[PDB]
């Protein structure tokens, strides 16, 4: 399970 | 399908100007060909590019659009923290429950990350702490500090004690504040902080006792022995307590166990003047205990002296 598109 | 990777490149960098010359009807919802094959939105919201994320959305972007792992815009959002995008897709109608293939919600991902002021907005739209994931974990179950489980539980009993009382729901009214902790219960003689503050020897346990009369603590709660606020205060002659609890309804004549009221309990101590103050309170000095005695009868002359006066 990776993570999302984006950057916090 | 070049056009595209242009569409979405202006969305993760905020370019508004190239975002909106290349949008049409027909690219809003397009996803990219590799990686997570995230929308335009779902780069907009994880990038926290505001206001391509308010253009996405006045133009027919679909927030129920999916990236290749079940994540909607509203993940990307929380799990990075972006406040403002989250209230955005909210307000245009996310699904604030949303489940990714895993079956985790986007509270999920924003307790994961510790993002606690999202966590916040998340739960006032609905965001519901206790489903699970595919693992069986809760939001609760992943908030990495105590500080933001016992926040998260707050926040979640708070809107849950609005619901029910808007249905009149007595019982489950009844039950939540039950679990309120200013009427915590010492396990074995079952004294709660209002005994405790009525008996204190420190010279704020006046203003202490007030405060947890306001905050909800039951004037009359019995101890195992049956004696409430008034019996302990009353046999210690702490009497500007005593005053507090009068003012807050305290029933005078409540019976412990023995069933003597406070006033036996001052008469067996011999405090005249917390006798006469519990008297002036509407005492009423005729009781007469299991064991047969009436306060008079267990006191010493002064005592029986003041009952008389």
């Amino acid at each position: 399970r990776g993570r999302g598109d984006g950057q916090e | 399908e070049y056009k595209k990777d242009e569409l979405l490149e202006a969305a993760r960098s905020g370019n508004e100007e190239k975002l909106m010359a290349l949008l049409t009807p027909l690219n809003v919802n397009c996803h990219a060909s590799d990686g997570r094959k995230s929308t335009p939105l779902h780069l907009a919201a994880g990038y926290n590019r505001v206001r391509i994320v308010q253009l996405l959305l006045q133009h027919g972007a679909d927030v129920h659009a999916k990236d290749k792992g079940g994540l909607v815009p509203l993940h990307n959002a929380c799990s990075y923290g972006h406040y403002e995008v989250t209230e955005l897709l909210l307000k245009h109608g996310a699904c604030v429950n949303a489940m990714d293939l895993w079956q985790f919600t986007p509270l999920h991902e924003a307790a994961s990350k510790n993002r606690v002021e999202v966590c916040s907005l998340l739960l006032s739209h609905g965001a519901d702490p206790t489903l699970v994931n595919c693992h069986g974990k809760s939001a609760v179950d992943m908030a990495p500090t105590p500080e933001l489980r016992e926040r998260l539980t707050y926040e979640f009993k708070g809107h849950s004690l609005l619901q029910a009382a808007r249905e009149a729901d007595l019982a489950k009214v009844k039950k939540t504040l039950a679990l309120e902790i200013i009427n915590f219960k010492q396990p074995q003689s079952h004294e709660t902080a209002l005994h405790c503050a009525v008996a204190s020897l420190h010279p704020k346990r006046k203003q202490v006792t007030e405060l947890l009369l306001r905050k909800g603590a039951n004037v009359n709660e019995k101890n195992k022995d049956f004696m409430t606020p008034l019996h302990v205060a009353a046999e210690r002659a702490h009497n500007d307590v005593m005053e507090v609890l009068h003012k807050h309804g305290a029933k005078m004549n409540a019976l412990d166990t023995l069933g003597q009221t406070a006033l036996h309990r001052a008469a067996l101590a011999g405090h005249l003047q917390t006798c006469r103050l519990l008297l002036s309170y509407g005492s009423d000095p005729s009781i007469i205990s299991l064991q047969g005695f009436t306060a008079a009868q267990m006191g010493n002359e002064a005592v029986q002296q003041i009952l008389s006066e």
